[PDB]
């Protein structure tokens, strides 16, 4: 199930506010957030 | 034998993209989002360079 | 009645200007993607009015 979870937490997370380092022109590593090899590319979000 | 890659896309200063860079897929790459993401955008991307 | 004509096609512009101008109160801010609203333009072409 792990995926239909992310993404849906993916989905509820974008609508609060913005991440402002998208902006410094330095790209995210890819995090990961389980094993079995999950990853994920995205910035912090700051500015609600 | 060992098919050269492309690995990533850059957009800079566009409609919606200052500075985004994704990491291509070595299989399948899957952008999503609503009408007017933007995807059409990134293919136009793509073909354009 | 070359001036006859002219009248007729101005009082018939003016007239279908108006339907429509009024018409397009009809639409109500549809939201579509980044599109808010649609609406209808109509205006007489002034290389025609020449
Ligand atoms: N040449 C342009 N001039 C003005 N606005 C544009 C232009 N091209 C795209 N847009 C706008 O940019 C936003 C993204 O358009 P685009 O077609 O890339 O979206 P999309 O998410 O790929 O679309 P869809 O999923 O419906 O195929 C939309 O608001 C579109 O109106
Ligand atoms: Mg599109």
């Amino acid at each position: 199930r792990h995926f239909d979870v992310a993404r849906i937490l993916v989905d509820q997370a974008v609508r609060l506010g913005v991440a402002e380092a998208d902006f410094s022109g330095l790209p995210a590593e890819w995090l990961a957030i389980n094993d079995y090899g999950a990853k994920v590319q995205a910035h912090v979000i700051d500015t609600y | 034998i060992e098919r050269g890659k492309f690995r990533s896309l850059t957009l800079v200063n566009w409609n919606g993209f200052f500075a985004r860079t994704f990491d291509l897929d070595e299989l399948v790459t899957t952008l999503s989002g609503g009408n007017g993401a933007g995807k059409s955008t990134t293919m136009a991307a793509f073909v354009t360079a | 009645s070359s001036k006859s004509v002219a009248n007729i096609i101005r009082k018939t512009i003016q007239r279908e200007q108006n339907r429509i101008r009024m018409l397009n109160q009809g639409l109500q801010a549809v939201s579509f993607g980044q599109v808010r609203g649609v609406r209808l333009n109509v205006n007489v072409r002034e290389s025609h009015a020449i």
